[PDB]
């Protein structure tokens, strides 16, 4: 079993959502994040108090899928989130152990 | 008997200013929570600020020449020059029954709101500095002498145009402003594609309670004074928003499916416009008739009427102050007519003579600031370019037009 | 002389308009913020939609049938029926030294409070279609009847009952509605075992503070005038509300260790409600012992006599409302004594006399909204059903039964 | 005719109810929401039970004796005893041409705004006990004879000083109590090496707008009637504001590259302060270069001056409120004159003999608030100690303090 | 050591709390999370707009352990985060390399 | 390649970002999460309620780093996030398969 995670521009999400969904993935977990990197927030004014340096508004999607899965799924991702641009995002990839429906008890391949 | 002069009721002095400060309410924050709600958080405080600039700028303008040229003594569209700077008017000048300082600061309040309607249409897509042009030039080529021509003696008021608080000169002027702005400007970027939701209803809420608070400083101010017509517009006030408030809800819960929060803040403004121009002049019943009819056209102006005209009007400035500022005037030149428990008509007036005249109000109306409009964005495209880049427009206009961001830590 | 009149006085005009937008202020976006603060964030929406929309529904009742019922001549429990969507009522008629438009109103927006007040017990688990169907059976069968026998001239008003502003009228017929309501619909999903915070404390003080504002309008203007008797009125207003915010702050402060700013909000309301009936009547003094006593009762009724009763009203309508209407009214049967720097007992009636039709008033108002709200909410349940499914309760009211999210990016 | 007395104009009396009422919405909720926004989130709940529950205590000390000491007659410094809880004074007495009941509301709601403006300059890290006990002391030995002798006919009043609304007795007095206390609480942790943004903007805003709306009844309010002096205040007010609007937004927008919603905030409070001691004495034009002047000096006031004091004021009120306090009392001596479009001077005195006055007054206030100040935070340093420890600092005094959270689910 | 993250709904949170406080476990971190997959989220209608995919909000609880206890909690956690309804959640178990406490240098059992 | 996951007070953010920058690493996803354990929170008092157990707000860290960054990585981040009070966090480490950069296509160390 694996676990992908993908931390994304926020606007692109509606589309690698639906990327997901062609392939049979309707199942996923969507976290609010902040990102810094090669790409930056603008400079901040508040009267006196000047930050040059800001963090920016990203998108951390986690999904759990199979590892024949694991190809299609780092390709769907990977063109689906694309702009060209700094600060398009990455593709981040773990090994689950064991995975549980709560509502069942089903297990691995069953609990997605 | 050259040297009598009028004697000001303090009595109205003190309505009168404080129905000013009522719609100054309206714009801030009124209009400002209203619009900031409506629209995403990247975006909110671009609104606040060209709400609180645009409305600095009024206040001046109006002050050096602006009241001046639709006040003053003129012709048909144009007034004078005569009260620059509010030179010429002595303190203790009286108009009506109230020293005219009040009457400058009440008829400033109007031009401040009518400016914040605009602003909606606009959101999230268009430069700062544009905005601020446009102003320059709208309020001057448009507001000014559409005032002139309906509330100082003008073309209008001498054919006997019925308009009580801004049917024309608020309403009509700002949507058709505002229909013009997003037509040029384009789409945003997404749209059709992407969830629009606004950031916060309960901001919106509040925005649309201060809006209705502020109306009756507006309706009934428009009196001039604290009698039985000011008694009048502002019963009547209450009467068409609730009306309305209750014909968008029913529309929307019976054709959508369930009655929203906004539906019934979207309700309570269609009831508030719709009653704008009829308030002074109408019976408790012929509010109660506008407010239903203007509730369930604003639901038709926000619903098929938007997607038809193919528009990016974020706020539905048009939907709302458009269709039900129309709506208004066409109701009226209707429920004016004692008949129907209005306070009638002028000597020798008849209900098709009226109907007519508020129809050659309204088409006036919209080719006058639908003209001007369209100079007023060329102006302002010509010399900053009216629409901020893509990459500007997915940011937020917060970070970028204002380096600031609305919710930290 | 049967063709005398009343002259109406612009200032008392100019002042009671003034008032009476004050009153709306109250409940738009008053009590809708306050209340929308201390739910949770899933059902905020709910609680501005019920608000809304049932001032509207109430709005229009009051101007066709309400005020006539409620202010028209007759026996002691109801008015007239000749006064039907104001007609028979001139512009120029005048109640006391007003128009009679603006008292139609003033009255009016008492109403709209009333109600909005009720819905902040049947918080979280309601159903929509049920408070509206609630509204209309309560407010033509309670509301009515109870304004008519103690401000219409009926048979509290014959016994000489003192209630200036609403303790019985408002406080004590919305509390007891409210807790009929809660004891009928029962415990919100989890109560006892999960958290129950207010959303959005900052909410709850924009909406304490602007009730606190209109209940200026409240208190000042149930003088009808800008006389000496407002004036008392006000300074009273500031008086008990300054003291109960510290007679609540140092309870919590002594009894549970820290001075929080739920509970000076709340002390505020406390001494709102607790100087209601006894605003006009009373002297400074008196005001500041009311004040205190209210803030005191207040604290108490949120946290022990809300144990001892088991019953869940999320907003603790009874526990401020009905537990401070009831000492208030008490009270001013007291401090209305000339020799406690009062305004004096009408001719002839001592203390004793009065303390007894203050607690008479009290009994009826409970028993007769208690009856009305048990035979509303059957109505309703019968009808449409009460309460909302358990998943839709804790997936929250916002979005199943207005299909929107108050917060988005 | 020693039995002769003064009637009241009941004109008069509405106008300076509504006008207490605004100057209390100032304060409730304006200067709470205002401040509350400026800071972080995890305090801002200390602030607004700071100003919540230092409003109450400034409303029952105002009664008792706050009044009487301030505004009875007495000598130069202070009034008298003959007015404890108002006693001595007739519900009918009248002061001017209002009910003296109305009189105390009114200046009871000039103490309330000075103390909570006071209030930002602690914020973050500030006993709550400890502003408690200093309110007591700084109100009943600094604001009081300062009220007195200004506009109680006490010294400054005697000598010809010209302060229409409380440049010296609200703005500097609070300033210079603030400056007074930043410095001797000292710098918040982490201040020069971490971000202290703004929690809330739009709460920023909405505050700035309730601040502006209600400064009406704070400028107009202070003719004492709704006459033409009245009306010179609210033109001058709205004038000034946008100016100053502008002035900020401009300068800000030349040396930072944007223009800033907080820049516009500030500007508009800039305005209100510089225009304070000057809008019933000045001309149109006098409040427009008043206007710009009072923007540029707050702008510079909270960058350039801020970092020269090396001071740790939070919510810059002594940037504020100090620098345009005193910018005003200064330009009033000269924009008063008739020769600039001003009411003129009193009988025989010349500019250069008044600019000497109103220097003399800025010095005095700022010398004896200063010292009346530095007792007061010495008194609650010793018996409550004044700062919280550094690790309630970081979690926060809304729990610490106040136990409880702004926002939850 | 074991990381164990678990995906509830939000009025369940107390429950699982005391669950892990039944075992031993006080040491948790909680995350808001946005939910697609099975059950899904409410149309939502704002003026003329219309939105039928939504998300539906949960909660995340990333609790680390050591590996003797992973057989106990999944069970514990499972039994105080059931309701038997669609959206239940899912529990998720993942390796762990090294655990240390910032505060003292400590690591693994320790650490906690 | 390994992910450091570090739970840290949120003041000491900006302290751990420049100690960050010190060794080259300016690339990381920042997270609001809530926490209890040692450190608890405050007793709330509302009305009529009081809840006892209550959570901190903590400031999560989501970094990708090289194999050998490791040690270097715990020393610096454990120097700069240091107060010695309860609450100062704990850091997190677990093994990531790949690492994939959407702009380029680049991957693990690449890809950072
Ligand atoms: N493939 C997946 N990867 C990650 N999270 C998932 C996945 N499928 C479901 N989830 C999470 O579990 C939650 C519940 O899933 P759902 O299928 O609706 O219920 P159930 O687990 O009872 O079948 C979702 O809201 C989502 O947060
Ligand atoms: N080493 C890292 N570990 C975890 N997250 C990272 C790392 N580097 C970058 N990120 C995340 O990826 C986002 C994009 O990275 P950035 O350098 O801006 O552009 P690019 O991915 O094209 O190099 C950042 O905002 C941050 O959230
Ligand atoms: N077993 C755990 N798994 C995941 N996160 C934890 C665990 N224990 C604690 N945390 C998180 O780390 C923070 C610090 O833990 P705490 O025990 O309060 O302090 P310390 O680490 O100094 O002993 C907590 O607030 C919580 O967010």
């Amino acid at each position: 079993m694996k676990l992908v995670t993908v931390i994304i521009k926020p606007f692109k999400l509606e589309d690698v959502r639906e990327a997901l969904s062609s392939i049979g993935i309707q199942g996923l977990t969507v976290t609010e994040v902040k990102g810094f990197g090669r790409q930056k927030g603008h400079a901040e004014l508040y009267r006196g108090a000047e930050y040059s340096v800001n963090f920016l508004p990203k998108v951390k999607i986690d999904v759990a899928i199979a590892d024949d899965q694991l190809d299609e799924v780092i390709d769907i991702v990977s063109k689906a989130a694309y702009t060209g641009k700094i600060g398009d995002g990455k593709i981040f990839v773990a090994e689950l152990q064991r995975v549980i429906r709560i509502r069942t008890g089903e297990a691995d391949e069953a609990a997605l | 008997h050259h040297h009598h002069h009028a004697v000001a009721d303090k009595a109205d002095n003190a309505f009168m200013m404080i129905c000013t400060a009522l719609v100054l309410f309206m714009t801030i924050p009124g209009i400002a929570l209203f619009y900031g709600g409506l629209i995403r958080g990247k975006n909110v405080l671009s609104m606040l600020t060209q709400v609180t600039v645009t409305f600095a700028l009024v206040c001046i303008l109006w002050v050096v020449y602006g009241y001046s040229l639709a006040f003053g003594e003129g012709n048909n569209f144009f007034g004078n020059i005569n009260w620059l700077m509010l030179k010429n008017i002595e303190l203790t000048a009286v108009m009506g029954s109230i020293y005219q300082y009040i009457h400058v600061a009440f008829q400033g309040s109007f031009a401040c709101i009518t400016v914040g309607l605009i602003v909606g249409a606009l959101a999230e897509r268009i430069r700062f500095s544009a905005v601020l042009i446009f102003v320059v030039v709208w309020l001057t080529l448009s507001y000014i002498p559409i005032a002139h021509m309906v509330w100082g003696g003008g073309l209008l008021a001498s054919h006997g145009a019925l308009d009580f608080a801004g049917g024309t000169v608020v309403h009509i002027n700002a949507a058709i402003a505002g229909l013009v702005g997003a037509y040029l400007i384009g789409k945003r970027v997404g749209f059709g594609k992407e969830a629009f939701k606004p950031h916060n209803l309960p901001m919106v809420f509040t925005g649309t309670a201060i809006l209705y608070i502020g109306w009756f400083g507006f309706n009934a101010g428009s009196a001039g004074t604290a009698n039985e017509i000011a008694a009048l517009a502002f019963v009547n006030t209450v009467v068409a928003t609730a009306a309305a408030i209750l014909g968008w809800i029913f529309g929307e819960w019976a054709l959508r499916g369930k009655p929203s929060l906004l539906g019934a803040c979207s309700g309570a403004i269609a009831g508030l416009v719709g009653v704008t121009p009829a308030c002074g002049y109408i019976g408790v019943g012929g509010a109660l008739i506008i407010g239903v009819v203007a509730g369930l056209a604003g639901l038709w102006g926000v619903t098929m009427l938007k997607r038809l005209l193919r528009v990016d009007d974020p706020c539905d400035v048009f939907g709302v102050h458009g269709v039900c500022g129309i709506v208004g005037c066409i109701m009226t030149g209707i429920f004016a007519a004692s008949s129907l428990g209005g306070v009638g008509f002028a000597e020798g007036v008849t209900m098709g003579h009226q109907l007519l005249v508020q129809l050659e109000s309204i088409a006036i109306t919209i080719v006058w600031s639908g003209v001007v409009a369209f100079i007023g964005y060329k102006l302002a495209d010509l010399t900053v370019g009216l629409r901020v880049p893509e990459e500007q427009e997915r940011e937020g206009l917060d970070v970028n037009s204002h380096g600031e961001n609305a919710y930290n830590a």
